[PDB]
Protein backbone atom coordinates (compact mmCIF):
# COMPACT_ATOMS: atom_id res chain seq x y z
CA UNK A 1 0.00 0.00 0.00
CA UNK A 2 2.64 2.65 1.14
CA UNK A 3 4.40 1.94 -2.31
CA UNK A 4 0.79 2.53 -4.03
CA UNK A 5 0.90 5.33 -2.39
CA UNK A 6 4.20 6.89 -3.31
CA UNK A 7 3.32 5.68 -6.92
CA UNK A 8 0.50 8.06 -7.04
CA UNK A 9 1.96 10.79 -5.26
CA UNK A 10 4.69 10.81 -7.68
CA UNK A 11 2.86 10.64 -10.34
CA UNK A 12 0.59 13.73 -8.81
CA UNK A 13 4.43 15.55 -8.78
CA UNK A 14 4.13 16.09 -12.73
CA UNK A 15 2.12 17.72 -15.44
CA UNK A 16 -0.76 15.63 -17.12
CA UNK A 17 -0.80 16.81 -20.72
CA UNK A 18 -4.25 18.07 -22.00
CA UNK A 19 -4.96 16.65 -25.22
CA UNK A 20 -3.55 12.86 -24.98
CA UNK A 21 -3.50 10.20 -22.34
CA UNK A 22 -0.12 10.59 -21.98
CA UNK A 23 2.46 11.93 -19.03
CA UNK A 24 5.78 14.16 -19.47
CA UNK A 25 7.80 14.74 -16.71
CA UNK A 26 11.02 16.32 -15.92
CA UNK A 27 13.70 14.29 -13.86
CA UNK A 28 17.25 14.50 -12.26
CA UNK A 29 19.08 11.14 -12.67
CA UNK A 30 22.55 10.31 -12.83
CA UNK A 31 24.29 10.59 -16.04
CA UNK A 32 25.83 6.66 -16.09
CA UNK A 33 22.56 5.29 -14.60
CA UNK A 34 20.51 6.74 -17.70
CA UNK A 35 21.11 3.13 -19.65
CA UNK A 36 19.90 1.23 -16.50
CA UNK A 37 17.29 3.82 -16.58
CA UNK A 38 15.82 3.41 -20.03
CA UNK A 39 16.07 -0.44 -19.46
CA UNK A 40 13.79 -0.16 -16.89
CA UNK A 41 11.63 1.81 -18.75
CA UNK A 42 11.69 -0.82 -21.23
CA UNK A 43 10.31 -3.38 -19.00
CA UNK A 44 7.80 -1.30 -17.31
CA UNK A 45 6.26 -0.42 -21.01
CA UNK A 46 6.47 -3.86 -22.20
CA UNK A 47 4.61 -4.88 -18.84
CA UNK A 48 1.71 -2.12 -20.12
CA UNK A 49 0.02 -3.65 -22.81
CA UNK A 50 0.80 -0.14 -24.92
CA UNK A 51 4.57 -0.29 -25.56
CA UNK A 52 4.89 3.54 -25.44
CA UNK A 53 8.37 4.22 -26.40
CA UNK A 54 8.28 5.95 -23.51
CA UNK A 55 11.73 7.77 -24.24
CA UNK A 56 13.31 10.15 -21.93
CA UNK A 57 15.14 12.60 -23.60
CA UNK A 58 17.92 14.50 -22.14
CA UNK A 59 17.07 18.61 -21.68
CA UNK A 60 19.94 21.56 -21.76
CA UNK A 61 20.34 21.60 -17.89
CA UNK A 62 20.67 24.79 -17.35
CA UNK A 63 19.14 24.79 -13.42
CA UNK A 64 21.40 24.18 -10.57
CA UNK A 65 21.22 20.22 -10.35
CA UNK A 66 21.03 17.97 -6.56
CA UNK A 67 24.28 16.89 -5.61
CA UNK A 68 24.48 13.46 -5.79
CA UNK A 69 26.94 11.49 -3.78
CA UNK A 70 27.42 7.65 -3.88
CA UNK A 71 27.50 5.67 -0.53
CA UNK A 72 27.39 2.53 0.57
CA UNK A 73 27.13 1.11 4.37
CA UNK A 74 30.19 2.79 6.00
CA UNK A 75 31.00 5.94 3.64
CA UNK A 76 27.21 6.85 3.93
CA UNK A 77 27.77 7.94 7.99
CA UNK A 78 30.48 10.05 7.17
CA UNK A 79 28.98 12.04 3.89
CA UNK A 80 26.13 12.34 6.87
CA UNK A 81 28.24 14.73 9.44
CA UNK A 82 29.33 16.32 6.29
CA UNK A 83 26.19 17.18 4.93
CA UNK A 84 24.70 18.50 8.55
CA UNK A 85 26.98 21.93 7.59
CA UNK A 86 25.71 22.11 4.28
CA UNK A 87 25.51 20.67 0.91
CA UNK A 88 28.37 21.68 -1.50
CA UNK A 89 28.27 22.93 -4.62
CA UNK A 90 27.63 20.72 -7.82
CA UNK A 91 30.80 19.08 -9.06
CA UNK A 92 32.16 20.36 -5.51
CA UNK A 93 35.44 18.52 -4.00
CA UNK A 94 33.52 16.38 -2.29
CA UNK A 95 35.63 16.55 1.67
CA UNK A 96 33.95 13.29 2.46
CA UNK A 97 36.60 10.34 1.24
CA UNK A 98 39.84 12.65 3.42
CA UNK A 99 37.03 12.85 6.75
CA UNK B 1 14.50 18.04 -27.64
CA UNK B 2 11.91 18.15 -25.23
CA UNK B 3 10.92 21.56 -26.45
CA UNK B 4 10.31 19.99 -30.34
CA UNK B 5 8.95 17.00 -28.64
CA UNK B 6 6.11 19.14 -27.26
CA UNK B 7 5.70 21.31 -30.30
CA UNK B 8 5.23 17.43 -32.27
CA UNK B 9 2.69 16.30 -29.51
CA UNK B 10 0.63 19.68 -29.90
CA UNK B 11 0.36 19.46 -33.25
CA UNK B 12 -0.30 15.89 -33.42
CA UNK B 13 -3.16 16.66 -30.71
CA UNK B 14 -3.98 19.49 -33.20
CA UNK B 15 -4.52 17.34 -35.82
CA UNK B 16 -6.38 14.75 -33.60
CA UNK B 17 -9.09 17.54 -32.57
CA UNK B 18 -9.83 18.13 -35.97
CA UNK B 19 -10.65 15.08 -37.05
CA UNK B 20 -12.59 14.00 -34.52
CA UNK B 21 -14.51 17.23 -34.75
CA UNK B 22 -15.18 16.81 -38.41
CA UNK B 23 -16.43 13.16 -37.47
CA UNK B 24 -18.79 15.00 -35.47
CA UNK B 25 -19.99 17.63 -38.37
CA UNK B 26 -20.00 14.27 -40.83
CA UNK B 27 -22.55 12.69 -38.24
CA UNK B 28 -24.87 15.58 -38.83
CA UNK B 29 -24.80 16.06 -42.18
CA UNK B 30 -25.25 12.03 -42.46
CA UNK B 31 -28.06 12.00 -40.39
CA UNK B 32 -29.69 14.93 -42.54
CA UNK B 33 -29.08 12.79 -45.59
CA UNK B 34 -31.01 9.85 -43.67
CA UNK B 35 -33.94 11.70 -43.15
CA UNK B 36 -34.23 12.97 -46.68
CA UNK B 37 -33.72 9.57 -48.28
CA UNK B 38 -35.90 8.02 -45.95
CA UNK B 39 -38.09 10.47 -47.35
CA UNK B 40 -37.99 9.48 -50.35
CA UNK B 41 -38.25 5.67 -49.96
CA UNK B 42 -41.42 6.54 -48.12
CA UNK B 43 -42.74 8.53 -51.50
CA UNK B 44 -41.66 5.32 -53.52
CA UNK B 45 -43.29 2.97 -51.18
CA UNK B 46 -46.30 5.25 -51.27
CA UNK B 47 -46.13 5.27 -54.97
CA UNK B 48 -46.24 1.43 -55.18
CA UNK B 49 -48.96 0.70 -52.73
CA UNK B 50 -50.58 3.71 -54.74
CA UNK B 51 -50.37 1.74 -57.62
CA UNK B 52 -51.50 -1.94 -55.83
CA UNK B 53 -54.52 -0.11 -54.62
CA UNK B 54 -55.45 0.76 -58.46
CA UNK B 55 -55.32 -2.70 -59.26
CA UNK B 56 -57.35 -3.91 -56.40
CA UNK B 57 -59.86 -1.07 -57.54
Amino acid sequence: VRKMKAIYHTLNLCNIDVTQKCLIAEVWCPVTDLDSIQFALRRGTEHSGSTVPSILNRMQTNQTPPTYNKTNKFTHGFQNIVDAYGIGTYREINPAPYT
Amino acid sequence: SQSQGIQQLLQAEKRAAEKVADARKRKARRLKQAKEEAQMEVEQYRREREQEFQSKQ
